[PDB]
């Protein structure tokens, strides 16, 4: 999971 | 954006570019003085880039304005990512025409299966990176809820949704931060985070708006  | 299609020049009038000596994040315009973006992409030195194509070359219609606010959500969470999302000011109020234009905020949330426009300047490889010179687009659904929990246990709130494709090949991407997540004419969420990109299983997750119109008033209406 990481940020766009 | 991996999967998707150059969306051609201007189609997306309300879509930004936020700049600090390169493209970092996207935006919507929301009026001709605000812009929503993602919590996430806050920093100094921004430049809003509106009337974009080719975020590389001066083609015509673009306005450059710098940020004079950037107000991110009071209860972002960076480990996270609830409450994704920032409000921008612009130092001086963009000229609306038909390739700068608004986007309506949503009167009520949007339902699964509702398909909607995803677009940026991010990413286009799901290994690897290449970046466009010219934006990008996907259509995507919003998911179930269920669907979207059983893809990120424990990770999943409130204030998120899930939108795409969990066979692979099409999704959001780094770089397309803060962009627009469209439905039937409504801005329902803000490209926020995922497990990698375009992955089979791991669809985008995405800040719901519909959520948040009140505070977005709330907070223009005091600056
Ligand atoms: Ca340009």
């Amino acid at each position: 999971a990481a940020p766009x | 954006i991996v999967g998707g299609y150059t969306c051609g020049a201007n189609t997306v009038p309300y879509q930004v570019s936020l700049n600090s000596g390169y493209h970092f994040c996207g935006g919507s315009l929301i009026n001709s003085q605000w812009v929503v973006s993602a919590a996430h992409c806050y920093k100094s030195g921004i430049q809003v880039r509106l009337g974009e194509d080719n975020i590389n070359v001066v083609e015509g219609n673009e306005q450059f304005i710098s940020a004079s606010k950037s107000i991110v959500h009071p209860s972002y969470n960076s480990n996270t990512l609830n409450n994704d999302i920032m409000l921008i000011k612009l130092k001086s109020a963009a000229s609306l025409n038909s390739r700068v234009a608004s986007i309506s905020l949503p009167t009520s949330c949007a339902s699964a299966g509702t398909q909607c426009l995803i677009s940026g300047w991010g990413n286009t490889k799901s290994s690897g990176t290449s970046y466009p010179d010219v934006l990008k687009c996907l259509k995507a659904p919003i998911l179930s809820d269920s669907s979207c929990k059983s893809a990120y246990p424990g990770q999943i709130t409130s204030n998120m949704f899930c939108a795409g494709y969990l066979e692979g090949g099409k999704d959001s991407c780094q770089g397309d931060s803060g962009g627009p997540v469209v439905c039937s004419g409504k801005l329902q969420g803000i490209v926020s985070w995922g497990s990698g990109c375009a992955q089979k299983n791991k669809p985008g997750v995405y800040t719901k708006v519909c959520n948040y119109v009140s505070w977005i008033k709330q907070t223009i209406a005091s600056n």
